[PDB]
């Protein structure tokens, strides 16, 4: 999937990558700061933060930081601790998402003109690149067309100063082939600045495919993907995404609500979106700890790894109300579902003293090939453990115990292993 | 879109990468559909040489061979029409440019998922100027009952026997979601007289074909009398829906439901497990999908819940009239 690079990261591969004439300046040229930050260290590494005024502004992929009051644009470096006071480590909600203002980028403020100023975006589509230049042109590249600064000038910089439109071309030609070769799909530039001394990239955001790692991975170097502003980053999820590079499987795991009694494990890109749409759908939303999904043939050993971290995540603090794991799936095309469930019932039995002690009910419903052994060994484990599991097989609608698990419907002892 | 019917009871195929399993799978629903033929004329695997792999028809072991070269397999098999790719993710662009250099191959599989959507998008521009169908990437396939089947879509010979797969129904289906394909095999076989066609598209940004390429094929397919559609958060592909119904193209009736409306009710985003399923605009989410499907026409469930129900409404309507 695409993913979101922070402004540093994208600035950093295009002052590296990028091939133009145009002079651009500040290249480098930035610091970045968090609750941590060692601020003489810093001012050793980039003694250019006493050279000129700043500007200052996080970087967690928050848009609209000018609106929302947190760019601090035109400081002195004591303007910029200033600034940072009285919200670097705090707590801030951007639309409906809260988390804490933890990582800043300071870059040296650039005197200009509202007539200096640029707007450039590349984004993708199905039939190709559209191009955006506004000083609004818009111009598709054909999937094997060729973007030159001629065509650049033709298309896009019809309304642009005239003794602009030659560096403005060179640049946005170089910028194109670095979004080309570096497999992004989404760059905006806003703004973009040239005065008479060159080329000034004020602000980035981008998007990357991910899947092109192994394209990319000599340019990209040790590329960070940052969570959407809201949310935190858990190792956890670096754990079952590093089981999900080593194999053709996919598994998957983002954590919600860590602290939320209702946790899933499902199988299945789709089913475990329409496992998580039911329990939303039936008022879960807030105790909905996750979502993830194993597919694509796992072994047994992949989901005991990947079901033993759920498990463990689910043990952290006990619930007044206990805690619900739902087990779940379509019926399967190819995967080993017998396979897979004795991986589940193997980390089950490992964690059952915990999942005990933190009252965890679990539901079962599962179809696909060798399901009737994968849905007896988890009676089994719940005999074995004292755990209650309820199972279900094929002729269980797929959600249907979502709204057992919840209360609003009864348990059907009689549809029990079928 | 390009092709209307994509395969018959006599299809052949060609499958790249050594998956004795699904093709074995691939055998056995060959045999309950009573075709005269195994769909699988050859594999392709260029890590080792050319041999023959036992399978089984019926009771009865058959020898299929393994080709090193796409070439050797392509010019002793001139009756496939069909690829089939399990190549993975690193290889699977080249492969699948390899295959349409060959003018007999119409269709063709993509399995693997991870491949990058610039290669994809690619494939794409090579397919529609050749009239090739490309179902996926990031798929397991599909099932036309009675006639040939994609792969491991639709599990072993149990389930094709008990959602009824050996034999068409009136119903066609696409979705996203592989594994909710067979979900929808087993709902449509215990609401209606059955599948006719099922194509899962896979879950990319860039599917090789789309909701409406297989939506009009249906439309213009005399046996399907009804359309099931599975929808997902990302993209606006199932807006084409409301435009083909609009514009008169489509007047069978549709059943959709969109999946992932659960996003909205998040205070940040998520990207779920299918690489397109990430919605980047208001209009992406499965609510806004699936109240414009609904104002247009298509026949929409309140969730997932209901899907069942209303499939088997409008089917039974469909009898009362004379249509089924
Ligand atoms: N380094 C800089 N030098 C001068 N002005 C700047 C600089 N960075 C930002 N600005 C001004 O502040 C505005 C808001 O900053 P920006 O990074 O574009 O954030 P956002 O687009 O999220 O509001 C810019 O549009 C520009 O007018
Ligand atoms: N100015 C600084 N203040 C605090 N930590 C720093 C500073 N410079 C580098 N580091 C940290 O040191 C590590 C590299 O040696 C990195 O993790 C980086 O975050
Ligand atoms: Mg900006």
């Amino acid at each position: 999937s695409a993913k979101a690079i922070s402004e540093q990261t994208g600035k950093e591969l295009l002052y590296k990558f990028i091939c133009t004439t145009s002079a651009i300046q500040n290249r480098f040229k930035y610091a970045r700061v968090t609750p941590d930050t060692d601020w003489a260290r810093l001012l050793q590494d980039h003694p250019w933060l006493l050279s000129q005024n700043l500007v200052v502004k996080p970087d967690q992929l928050i848009k609209r930081r000018g609106k929302l009051g947190l760019v601090g644009v035109n400081l002195t470096l004591d303007g910029v601790k200033s600034w940072l006071k009285p919200r670097l480590g705090q707590e801030a909600t951007v639309g409906k998402a809260t988390g804490f203002l933890k990582n800043f980028l300071i870059e040296p403020f650039v005197p200009h003109s509202q007539a200096e100023e640029f707007y450039v975006c590349i984004y993708a589509t199905r039939e190709g690149d559209y191009v955006l230049f506004h000083h609004a042109q818009k111009l598709l590249v054909g999937v094997d067309e060729k973007l030159n600064p001629e065509d650049i000038k033709k298309h896009l910089l019809v309304h642009a100063p005239e003794d602009k439109k030659e560096i403005l071309a060179s640049f946005i030609s170089g910028l194109f082939n670095f979004y080309e070769d570096l497999y992004f799909t989404y760059l905006e530039i806003n703004p973009l600045v040239v005065t008479k001394d060159g080329v000034y990239v004020l602000d980035l955001a981008a998007k990357v495919d991910a899947t092109a790692d192994y394209i990319c991975k000599v340019k990209w170097g040790d590329i960070e993907f940052p969570p959407p502003f809201g949310r935190e980053a858990y190792p956890e999820e670096a754990y079952i995404a590093d089981l999900d590079a080593k194999s053709g499987a996919s598994l998957k795991l983002t954590l919600l609500n860590p602290k939320g009694r209702i946790w899933t494990m499902v199988a299945g890109g789709g089913a475990s979106v329409v496992y998580s749409d039911t329990i939303c759908d039936l008022g879960g939303v807030n105790e909905l700890a996750n979502y993830g999904e194993y597919s694509g043939a796992p072994s047994e050993q992949q989901t005991y790894d990947y079901a033993k971290t759920i498990l463990s995540l689910m043990t952290r603090e006990k619930h007044p109300d206990g805690k619900i794991l739902i087990i779940g799936g379509s019926i399967a095309n190819f995967t080993n579902v017998a396979a897979t469930f004795k991986g589940i019932v193997r980390a089950i039995r490992d964690y059952q003293g915990p999942l005990k002690e933190h009252e965890v009910t679990i539901f079962v419903r599962r179809g696909g090939p060798n399901y009737q052994e994968g849905l007896r060994v988890m009676g089994e484990v719940g005999k074995t453990t004292g755990i209650p599991i309820h199972v279900f097989g094929t002729e269980t609608h797929m959600t249907a115990i979502v709204g057992m698990a919840l209360g609003h419907r009864p348990i059907p002892e009689n549809l029990y292993f079928q | 879109s390009k092709s209307t019917t994509l395969f018959s009871r006599h299809t052949k195929a060609i499958v790249w990468g050594m998956q004795t399993r699904a093709v074995q799978g691939m055998l056995d629903f060959d045999y309950v559909c009573s075709r005269d033929e195994p769909s699988v004329a050859a594999m392709v695997y260029p890590f080792t040489g050319d041999h023959k792999q036992k399978f089984y028809w019926g009771h009865k072991e058959i020898l299929i061979p393994v080709f090193k070269n796409m070439a050797d397999a392509m010019r002793k098999h001139p009756e496939v029409d069909v690829l089939i790719n399990f190549a993975s993710l690193r290889s699977a662009y080249d492969s699948t440019m390899e295959t349409m250099n060959y003018a007999q191959i119409r269709t063709i599989a993509i399995i693997a998922e991870g491949i990058p959507e610039a290669l994809t998008r690619k494939l794409i521009k090579k397919a529609d100027q050749k009239g090739v169908t490309i179902i996926g990437p990031a798929t397991v396939g599909g099932i036309k009952p009675g006639c040939f089947k994609i792969g491991n879509t639709g599990g072993m010979l149990d389930n094709i026997l008990a959602s009824k797969l050996y034999r068409p129904g009136s119903v066609a289906y696409v979705s996203r979601s592989g594994g909710m394909s067979n979900e929808l095999n087993n709902i449509i076989s215990r609401t209606t007289d059955g599948v006719y066609e099922g194509v899962a598209i896979g879950g990319d940004r860039y599917p090789g074909s789309t909701f409406m390429d297989h939506v009009l094929r249906y439309q213009d397919t005399p046996g399907v009398k009804m359309i099931v559609v599975l929808g997902e958060i990302g993209g606006t592909e199932e807006y084409k829906i409301c435009r083909g119904i609009k514009e008169g193209r489509l007047t069978k009736p549709i059943v959709c439901w969109c999946i992932g409306t659960c996003a909205t009710m998040f205070s940040s985003e998520v990207q779920f497990g299918h690489a397109g399923a990430c919605a980047n605009q208001a209009s992406e989410t499965a609510v806004a999908k699936n109240q414009a499907l609904k104002e247009a026409g298509v026949f929409v469930p309140r969730s997932f819940d209901e899907l069942g129900e209303i499939i088997q409404s409008v089917y039974e309507d469909l009898v009362a009239n004379g249509v089924i």
